[PDB]
């Protein structure tokens, strides 16, 4: 995020980090329950990648994070990589995340849920802070 | 869901 | 250029109609735009959330999908519209 601000450690308990085998952060994700993570189809996650929960500072070695294995990758069949439409992937975890003060689920809306233009929302992540 | 134990400060 | 610590940013939702001024025909029904307010999602942010507080709870409204190749803070970010995909998420969770 460009022009963002550092968050309060653990205040976005659903925010996960997708990391490859080498420890490289490549995409964000959100826990929707203990066994499932929602992410972007285009992140191209495989079962060799790891889900990291309860993390704040990727630099620290003293935080109590959960490194969760991926059991299966569910790419929405409607996903059109050409148009990047319906860009969603579900990740089914091998071991269930342990909910704590720093790891919990975000709520999903109903299909009829209305989010009007002008509504202030929030986005989070470890993406570049400067291009 | 969607109620953090540690409140975000925006 | 990658942060060790988790970042956050407040941003407004736009209408698909209004987002088409920036992205034209690239905006489909299953997409929702946000930003163009001095902030921007950037490389590495993808797959993450766009949440809106409602009736007191944070609700997943979008998924960081695509945007400006330079993470321009004056152009809208594109997110997967969760309302259009929630039924599939529910069918998938049910069945697995």
């Amino acid at each position: 995020i460009v022009n963002g601000e550092e968050a309060v450690p653990g205040s976005w308990p659903w925010q996960v980090s997708l990391q490859d085998k080498t420890g490289f952060h490549f995409c964000g994700g959100s826990l929707i329950n203990e066994n499932w993570v929602v992410t972007a189809a285009h992140c191209g996650v495989t079962t060799s990648d790891v889900v990291v929960a309860g993390e704040f500072d990727q630099g620290s070695s003293s935080e109590k994070i959960q490194k969760l294995k991926i059991a299966k990758v569910f790419k929405n069949s409607k996903y059109n990589s050409l148009t990047i439409n319906n860009d969603i992937t579900l990740l089914k975890l091998s071991t269930a995340a342990s909910f704590s003060q720093t790891v919990s689920a975000v709520c999903l809306p109903s299909a009829s849920d209305d989010f009007a233009a002008g509504t202030t929302c929030v986005t989070t992540g470890w993406g570049l802070t400067r291009y | 869901c969607g109620v953090p134990a540690i409140q975000p400060v925006l | 250029n990658t942060p060790d610590r988790l970042q956050q940013a407040s941003l407004p939702l736009l209408s698909n109609t209004n987002c088409k001024k920036y992205w034209g025909t690239k905006i489909k029904d299953a997409m929702i735009c946000a930003g163009a307010s001095g902030v921007s999602s950037c490389m590495g942010d993808s797959g993450g959330p766009l949440v809106c507080k409602k009736n007191g709870a944070w609700t997943l409204v979008g998924i960081v999908s695509w945007g400006s190749s330079t993470c321009s803070t004056s152009t809208p970010g594109v997110y997967a519209r969760v309302t259009a995909l929630v039924n599939w998420v529910q069918q998938t969770l049910a069945a697995n």
